């Protein structure tokens, strides 16, 4: 194939994503849920290991590892401690609100993901981090759970496959850095979600020093249909290395913001108009796409006509694809505010742990605020290209990279309007 | 300077110089004692960037 979109209905995964069917276990049955659960499970773990590998699957919580690949460093042998899957549903990313659809409205295909999930890797229960702030979220979750426990679906002899696996919701206390994978599983321990340093990484030194695979919960909801409709089948849609459907948030200045299920590779353009009703005030008016959340770099309107929805597209637009939260501004906006706004949120965000984001962002917030209003020089803006160079690459956690690349996607596209705010500024005083 | 225009001749005379042109003493020609404020120059390591210490 060359052209990527229009997904049709029968392909689509999460088929009560608006809510409009009974989220409940008997809706997600009919809708094809918990179905020959038992021969998933007894196919064993290296089979379910190939199927999610042959997908092509790559992580969907903003970094897109491959997800066969990592399950994989899971798949050896007991040294006495438990196993533990840790689902991330912390979803924090500003403009982002998928994962939030799926455990809502499709909470057993999260359920069934962790238990298919959880027997690839011989985890003996999954946790499921849910943010704090989705309580209504995280109690019709709790309801699913117990559904499943009543219907045998999981627990002691799960599925009647002889497998004992138990499922556990967590609530975080707001904290964005939780969604950290490290910082998360030390949320869960009790303590500050401050990230550990890697090595161990989580599959040898995980959550209360075990073995552990953190998932975000749309790698790990899609994991079933994967293992009943096929690892090619899934691989049938999108690029190569590029494979399968995404959840895509548009959000900003569109006509009809909304959450959709598309094919990966799809046009930006061809996403922005066909789903979300265009642009405000027509194409024409767009300025910029943060294409992935607020962590990945702008792209002027002039990128943003040919460039697809996807890993590689987007890296190749000096971009990424992170969680596919499509933010749009229009030519109204203040872009040098929009972004400066974006990095207060991260020093917001920042635990503090270490010293390039503890300081640095905190440092590139305060200069970000006198560039809203021209009171700096323009020679501050390479020496703001600098910082954020001397953050990117030196932190423990890639929060430090996430408010480093919205600078340096502003800078890249929109210096002149950086510039022409100072000259306003100057020639007033 | 304040010499009788008689004297000078003759120690013009006496040392074989224009003496008048080159007097030892000083008068108005100095610099005033008070001067306004300089502004002094910065050096070349004065830069927002491109100004790594390892570099120089
Ligand atoms: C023999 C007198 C010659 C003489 O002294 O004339 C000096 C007179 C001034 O010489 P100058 O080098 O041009 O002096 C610089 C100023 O013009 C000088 O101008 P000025 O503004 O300084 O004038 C004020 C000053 C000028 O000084 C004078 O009034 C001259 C008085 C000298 C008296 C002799 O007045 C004084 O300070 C008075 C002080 C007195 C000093 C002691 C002199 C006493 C000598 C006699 C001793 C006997 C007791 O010289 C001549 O005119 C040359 C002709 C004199 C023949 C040699
Ligand atoms: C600051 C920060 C916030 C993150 N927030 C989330 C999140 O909310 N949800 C998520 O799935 N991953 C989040 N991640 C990515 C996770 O650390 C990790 O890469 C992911 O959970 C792995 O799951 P996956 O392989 O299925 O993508 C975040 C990372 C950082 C650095
Ligand atoms: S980069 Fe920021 S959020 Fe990550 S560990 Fe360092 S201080 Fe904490």
């Amino acid at each position: 194939k060359t052209s990527f979109g229009s997904l049709k209905d029968e392909d689509r995964i999460f088929t009560n994503l608006y809510g409009r069917h009974d989220w409940r276990l008997k809706g997600a049955q009919s809708r094809g849920d918990w179905y020959k659960t038992k021969e998933i499970l007894l196919k064993g773990p290296d089979w379910i290991l190939g199927e999610v590998k042959t997908s092509g699957l790559r992580g969907r919580g903003g970094a897109g590892f491959p997800t066969g690949l990592k399950w994989s460093f899971m798949n050896k042998p007991s040294d006495g401690r438990p196993k533990y899957l840790v689902v991330n549903a912390d979803e924090g990313e500003p403009g982002t609100c998928k994962d939030r659809e799926i455990i809502r409205h499709d909470p057993h295909k999260l359920v069934e993901g962790c238990l298919v999930g959880g027997r690839a890797m011989g985890a003996r229960a999954a946790y499921i981090y849910i943010r704090g702030e989705f309580y209504n979220e995280a109690s019709n979750l709790q309801v699913a759970i117990r559904e499943a426990y009543e219907a045998g679906l999981i627990g002691k002899n799960a599925c009647g496959s002889g497998y004992d696996f138990d499922v556990f919701v967590v609530r975080g206390a707001g904290a964005y850095i939780c969604g950290e994978e490290t910082a998360l599983i030390e949320s869960i321990e009790g303590k500050q979600g401050k990230p550990r340093l890697k090595p161990p990484f989580p599959a040898d030194v995980g959550v209360f020093g075990c073995p552990t695979t953190v998932a975000n919960v749309e790698t790990v909801a899609v994991s079933p249909t994967i293992c009943r409709r096929g690892g090619a089948w899934f691989a049938s849609f999108g690029r190569e290395r590029n494979s399968g459907t995404k959840l895509f948030n548009i959000s900003g200045h569109v006509n009809n913001p909304c959450t959709v299920e598309e094919e990966m590779s799809v046009p930006l353009k061809e996403l922005i108009e066909k789903h979300a009703g265009g642009v405000t005030g027509g194409w024409d008016n767009l300025l910029a796409v943060i294409p992935g959340g607020s962590s990945t770099p702008l792209i002027p309107k002039s990128v943003c006509e040919t460039v697809l929805m996807d890993f590689d597209a987007l890296i190749q637009a000096q971009t990424g694809l992170g969680t596919a939260a499509v933010i749009v501004m229009d030519r109204s906006t203040d872009i040098v505010k929009a972004i400066a706004r974006l990095i207060e949120f991260y020093k917001h965000e920042s635990c503090g742990q270490c010293t390039p984001c503890r300081e640095g962002v905190d440092w590139m917030n305060k200069v970000m605020a006198r560039f809203v209003r021209g009171d700096a020089r323009p020679a501050e803006i390479d020496s703001l290209w600098e910082i954020s160079k001397q953050i990117e690459g030196h932190t423990i956690c890639a929060l430090g990279d996430g408010a480093a690349w919205p600078v340096q996607g502003l800078i890249r596209h929109f210096r002149p309007e950086l510039e022409e705010r100072m000259q306003q500024f100057a020639q007033q005083h | 300077a304040s010499a009788t225009r008689f004297i000078q001749w003759l120690r013009n005379w006496a040392s074989g110089r224009d003496l008048q042109a080159k007097l030892q003493l000083r008068y108005q020609e100095i610099s005033k004692r008070t001067q306004p404020p300089p502004k002094l120059p910065v050096g070349p390591s004065h830069k927002l960037s491109n100004n790594y210490y390892c570099t120089r």
